[PDB]
Order: structure tokens, then sequence, then C-alpha cells
């Protein structure tokens, strides 16, 4: 799914 | 299987605290818990039997479980996902409850809590 990073 | 009887309410508190630059060996960015507790202090294990935190697939063994207090998940990471909390009931009959959190890491300050109330409605015996 979604991992998101800054 | 549905009770016949005396309804129950205990609040809870769901969510996660992350702590900011915690790398060399992993690139990793941050030290996070997610957690599960009561609204006010008891003793959460007289009904709870276990709870599950579904991680993202990017760890290594996504599916965390924990069966006594306190019901938290510590862990290191780049990035923010969701996570399927599902809690488990000592009663077979009472189904389990499924909450969802966005983990939340991340500009001067260092540490994030980002926390959610929510009421489980158990239902008693009828004595």
């Amino acid at each position: 799914a979604r991992k998101s990073a800054p | 299987g549905r009770v016949k009887g005396v309804t129950i309410v205990k609040p809870i508190v769901y969510g996660n605290v992350a702590r900011y630059f915690g790398r060399e060996e992993d690139g990793h960015t941050h030290q996070w818990t997610v957690y599960v507790k009561p609204y006010r202090n008891e003793d959460m294990s007289a009904y709870v039997k276990k709870i599950q935190f579904k991680l993202h697939e990017s760890y290594g063994n996504p599916l965390r479980v924990v069966t006594k207090p306190p019901y938290e998940i510590t862990e290191t990471g780049w990035g923010e996902f969701e996570i399927i909390i599902k809690i488990f009931f000592i009663d077979p009959n009472e189904r389990p409850v499924t909450l969802y959190h966005l983990l939340k890491l991340f500009l001067g300050k260092k540490t994030v809590v980002s926390e959610f109330y929510d009421e489980m409605i158990f239902q008693d015996p009828t004595a």
C-alpha cells in the first residue's frame, strides 16, 4: 500500500 | 453470536508517539511506538485477550501481536503508513474491534503524538 517519507 | 444482556462502554485511546533523528545502520529517521490504552486507567486484561498491529509490508513480519499490557509496539522506520489495530476479546462471542491509525512521524520539534479517542461497546452478563 502507501508509505511515504517527508 | 450476539449478547442478550447489559451493555458496557469502555473508552480507549489509540495512536502513536514518534521521536525524530533516530541512521547509519539502516537509514532510519524515527523511533515510534503505536499503542492502545484505556482512557482512564484500568486492567484492560480483564476483557482484552490480545491486540494485533498490522504494519506496512516493508516491515519484516508486519503482523505484531501483544497479549499483556502495555499494548504497544515500538519500531524504527522512515515512513508514514496506515496501521490496522484489531482488538480481540477473552469472551469468544464478543466480536473483534478493528481500528485504523495513520502513523505520524514529522521544523524544530523532535516529538510527535497522534492520539485518538474511541469506545469499545462490550456486552456484560446480566447479573
